[PDB]
RNA sequence: AAGUCUGGGCUAAGUGGUAAAGGAUGUGGCGCCGCGAAGACAGCCAGGAGGUUGGCUUAGAAGCAGCCAUCCUUUAAAGAG
């Protein structure tokens, strides 16, 4: 008998483990915590991994509710260089690298987010990733 | 790009008048005049600070005879670090030597590592005519790792424009930028 | 910018007398009194005082304000009035208006009695709340901060008496 | 700690701290100077506790020019002997620094950073001083 | 109430009075509070 | 100095593309609610020219260099001015007085509109949407 | 030690632990020794966490020297695990006397005092062995 | 003994009537650039938002321990702070 909710997080895609804070506000909810993995896990089989945010509220009979979105621009562009960690010094230290089409092809991918819908505008934020990690942009 | 300032003559007055009613010491010349003149200190501080030595300030003499002047050299109380008097060089038509400002186009190479860009020429020495002043001169900085150098020897040269000291004159470099992970040692 | 150029209004109906150095402004809730430079110029007009300042010299520009919003405070005072009510937060905390007089029930040994002054009246509505109010504005302001630091709020617990309406910011204990 | 690295001389007099600089009194290699304001000796120790105190602020990036070297060397006596029996020996460096001298110049760093390193340097140092910016009449010189 | 011969400011919340001849330092962060003495 | 030269070459450019422009006082949404009734103004039309929001004695004096019959419906109080015709309007402002209205204690209350090249008025451009 | 005065000031004296249950570890031991004049002491010999030991170390050392009555010798003391040094601790000795009985003042007649003290200050170092009685309520007891 | 002399400034510390690094909204005076009828400065009332934890780091660093680096849609604007 716990009041309604309006949760504000940011959890990862795989690690679903009831481990924190999975639980501070997700327990003023008796949140079937497992049905992350699941349901989040089986259409998000298809990124890999990476933070996909959330955002679950409560009610009065004790139930969520949610609907993801999508993974880092730090993620979708580490698997297209052979990356698992960035480069440690950006913008002079190059490890491995993305196209012009390839940096297209991504924002092909995160387009139903952020705000503009050009292709021209997004992946210039993936352009933008890009130095932030320090992987170079081929001309 | 090149200035006007206000010159008057000066005849047999106590410098340290002059000065301090603001106004400041000087005196213009070349190959046939030579003449006491005196400018007022903001006047010229405002121009100076803007034209230097590599521009052309023109005088406004008290009547009429205008003047173009390079700036050849100004003599500084060592103490209170203020200006004390100027040199006037009146410009001809011969080629002059005197001092173009250097334009360092680029970032280099050593930065973009942690490097100190160091520009041991902010100008250069070049014999040419009055016509053509070229009021700034660039250099390819933009490929310099650490332990760089560059010499005059490299250096575009417009028209036309003759390099007055020998080419083997250093002029740029990058360098070791401190680290306090070095010092204790 | 500048607060002694400001007309002071008159609303119906407030006397205010011109004698030597002195002003004063009388009133429905009373009558006045205030410390004037002799040389600051007053101006009783047509139902709308204001004040003017001989110079731009550091001293009379500051005389400016201080002798307008004093004059100003007096107006605003014997017209409507001043007051401040206050807050005994803190558990065993009462107090019970006695007589004329305030008495406070706050933590020691002793209850402890404040007995009002001329123009000071004390209004004890509830148990946690304490009225001061009355013509003299500083009186007030001051008044009421007797009575708070009678037992000033603590820095660990909401406990004590505060100002109407004051903040309250606390440092953990341990 | 700088000194000379050999000399002539074990010894030298004193002297006298009269006038203004002979040499240095413009920014000459960075683009901010430390400048003097009264005539000191100022001690090889000072001079490297106000580099130091750059560089720790700096802390990687930047240069450090530092124009005044000390080649005086400053002699002294041991405590509780008396007059005369000679010179005192050896007991450090400084160098002599009369106003208008600029002593450090730093580059390669942002004005805010420089003015806050140059002034820290400024009161490890024994004398007053200000702080300058490459004019144009430095440039003149 | 700190005392000093360098009374500054420690942050932006910190202002500089200067009442009866000294120089204070008032801030609501009372930590900051100085005289110079 | 510095500007009449700087947007003032601007104010009149995106506000006199055509003859039909309106004005909203539009500020009191959270930037999240407030990129909502602007960011989806242009689901209600074509182009991106919701409420050109920019100041007043710079629209109401910009609203004598271009002559549009001087804006004066209310230039006192926060200032966007709708530009409607740079857009689609029509009861498009419709598809803007039900958004800023039926959320928040009344989101977006109008204020100007000039029918055509005719002022529509204050209690005459409200029920031009229902 | 980490748990009970704190470990309710921590969460304001609600909130509780168990711990019945008795798990084994991997990890790191380090023991440092505590070494007065490099005698070192036996019973002041502690045993921390690799980062705790090393936070520890300081207290040690420096909670001692209110401890040691003075032996006639700069007198060290440290704090350290298996030949390299955690700690510093010296206590001052500093058995001086010598000096106060000159007052013509040759610099030299006051040299001569302290260079027979110095052999002193040296024979004494390397013959010393020294002692705490009791008062180890106090040092390494914290 | 002889001016409570004559005019123009400063000083409010009994400074003058016993000191330095350094600190300071003390009070003055000249010279020079700034923003201001796109209404500036000060209070207010709004907003101060996104890809995004920026990658490295790490046990947690999500503008805000510390190394690197410093991009775009919304737009009236909003720092990889
Ligand atoms: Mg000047
Ligand atoms: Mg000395
Ligand atoms: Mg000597
Ligand atoms: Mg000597
Ligand atoms: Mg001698
Ligand atoms: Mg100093
Ligand atoms: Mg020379
Ligand atoms: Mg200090
Ligand atoms: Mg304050
Ligand atoms: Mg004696
Ligand atoms: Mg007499
Ligand atoms: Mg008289
Ligand atoms: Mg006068
Ligand atoms: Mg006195
Ligand atoms: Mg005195
Ligand atoms: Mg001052
Ligand atoms: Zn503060």
């Amino acid at each position: 008998k716990k009041v309604v909710a309006v949760v504000k997080l940011q959890l990862p895609a795989g690690k679903a483990t009831p481990a924190p804070p999975v639980g501070p506000a997700l327990g003023q909810h008796g949140a079937n915590i497992m049905e992350f993995v699941k349901a989040f896990n089986a259409a998000t089989a298809n990124m890999g991994d990476a933070i996909v945010p959330v955002e679950i509220t409560i009610y009065a009979d004790r139930s969520f509710t949610f609907v993801t979105k999508t993974p880092p621009a730090s993620y979708l562009i580490r698997k297209a260089a052979g990356l698992e960690k960035g480069a440690h010094k950006p913008g002079r230290e190059k490890v491995g690298r993305i196209t012009w089409e390839q940096v297209l092809e991504i924002a092909k991918q995160k387009m139903p987010d952020l705000n503009t819908t050009d292709l021209e505008a997004a992946a210039r934020m993936i352009a933008g990733s890009a130095r932030s990690m320090g992987v170079e942009v081929v001309g | 790009m090149e200035y006007r300032l206000k010159a008057y003559y000066r005849e047999g007055e106590k410098p340290s008048a002059l000065r301090r009613a603001g106004k400041l010491p000087g005196v213009m010349y070349n190959r046939h005049l030579n003449r006491k003149v005196y400018v007022d200190l903001v006047e010229f501080d405002k121009v100076f600070r803007q034209a230097s030595i590599h521009h052309v300030i023109v005088l406004e003499l008290p009547d009429g005879q205008s003047l173009p002047t390079l700036v050849r050299q100004v003599n500084l109380d060592k103490r209170r670090r203020r200006p004390e008097h100027v040199d006037f060089f009146v410009l001809s038509d011969e080629p002059v030597e005197m001092y173009v400002p250097l334009r360092f186009v680029g970032t280099p190479a050593g930065v973009r590592a942690g490097g100190v860009l160091q520009e041991i020429h902010r100008d250069i020495l070049v014999k040419v005519s009055p016509r053509n002043i070229p009021e700034f001169i660039e250099v390819d900085v933009s490929g310099l790792e650490i332990g760089d150098s560059l010499h005059a020897s490299d250096l575009k040269l417009p028209p036309g424009v003759e390099l007055a000291v020998s080419p083997e004159e250093t002029i740029a470099a990058v360098v070791p930028p401190e680290d306090v992970e070095k010092l204790a040692e | 910018s500048r607060i002694g150029r400001l007309p002071i209004p008159v609303p119906k109906g407030v006397s205010v007398e011109v004698a030597p150095g002195r002003v004063k402004v009388k009133g429905p809730k009373g009558e006045l009194e205030v410390p004037v430079s002799p040389e600051m110029r007053v101006v009783v007009e047509e139902g709308v005082v204001r004040v003017e300042r001989p110079s731009d010299e550091r001293r009379h520009k500051s005389l400016h304000g201080l002798t307008r919003t004093l004059i100003a405070n007096a107006v605003k005072g014997v017209s409507e009035g001043y007051s401040k009510e206050l807050l005994i937060k803190g558990i065993g905390y009462r107090a019970r208006l006695v007589g004329r007089a305030l008495e406070l029930t706050v933590g020691f040994s002793h209850p402890v009695v404040v007995e009002p002054p001329e123009g000071i009246t004390f209004e004890v509505p509830e148990p946690t709340r304490v009225r001061v109010s009355g013509i003299d504005k500083q009186k007030v302001g001051q008044v009421a901060a007797n009575i708070r630091a009678i037992r000033k709020p603590s820095a660990y617990h909401e406990k004590g008496i505060y100002y109407a309406g004051e903040p309250v910011r606390l440092k953990p204990g341990k | 700690m700088l000194m000379p690295r050999r000399m002539k001389y074990r010894k030298q007099q004193r002297g006298r701290l009269k006038g203004a600089t002979k040499g240095g009194d413009y920014v000459a290699f960075g683009d901010y100077g430390l400048v003097a304001l009264e005539p000191a000796w100022i001690t090889a120790q000072q001079i490297e506790a106000a580099r130091v105190a750059m560089v720790r602020h700096f802390r990687r990036g930047g240069k450090i020019f530092i124009r005044i070297f000390p080649d005086k060397p400053y002699t002294k006596k041991p405590l509780e002997v008396r007059m005369g029996k000679g010179k005192g020996n050896v007991e450090g460096y400084v160098a002599v620094v009369k106003p208008g001298r600029v002593m450090f110049e730093v580059a390669g760093v942002t004005e805010e950073q420089a003015m806050e390193a140059l002034r820290i340097a400024g009161h490890k140092l024994p004398i007053k001083t200000k702080i300058v910016r490459r004019d144009a009449y430095d440039e003149a010189q | 109430m700190k005392v000093r011969a360098s009374v500054k400011r420690i942050c932006d919340k910190c202002k500089v009075i200067r009442r009866h001849g000294r120089v204070y330092v008032i801030c609501e962060n009372p930590k900051h509070k100085q005289r110079q003495g | 100095k510095r500007n009449v030269e700087l947007l003032a070459t601007l104010k009149e450019n995106l506000e006199r593309a055509q003859g039909s422009f309106f004005l909203v006082n539009y500020q009191g949404l959270p930037a999240k609610e407030t990129h909502a009734l602007r960011q989806a103004l242009k689901q209600n039309g074509a182009r991106l020219f919701v409420a050109k929001n920019t100041l007043i004695r710079l629209a109401l004096k910009e609203l004598g260099l271009p002559e549009l019959d001087g804006l004066q419906g209310p230039s006192a109080v926060v200032f966007y001015e709708d530009p409607v015709a740079a857009a689609k309007t029509l009861v498009q402002f419709a598809k803007s007085n039900p958004k800023g209205i039926p959320q928040v204690k009344s989101g977006l209350l109008q204020g100007q509109i000039l029918t055509a090249k005719d002022v529509e008025a204050l209690a005459e451009l409200p029920t031009m949407d229902e | 030690y980490d748990f009970h005065d704190r470990l309710k000031s921590v969460s304001r004296g609600y909130a509780s632990m168990d711990y019945e249950q008795a798990g084994y570890r991997p990890g790191d031991l380090v023991k440092v020794n505590v070494l007065v004049h490099g005698e070192v002491v036996d019973a002041l010999t502690f045993i921390a966490h690799r980062e705790k030991a090393y936070t520890m170390a300081r207290a040690i050392v420096d909670k001692l020297a209110e401890v040691i009555p003075r032996q006639l010798f700069e007198v060290p003391i440290q704090a350290a695990i298996g030949g390299k040094i955690i700690a510093r601790a010296t206590v001052k000795a500093l058995r001086k006397d010598v000096l106060a009985k000159c007052y013509g003042g040759d610099v030299t007649r006051k040299k001569k005092l302290l260079e027979k003290q110095k052999e002193g200050k040296k024979r004494l170092k390397a013959i010393g062995k020294v002692e705490v009685p009791q008062e180890a309520f106090l040092a390494v007891l914290s």
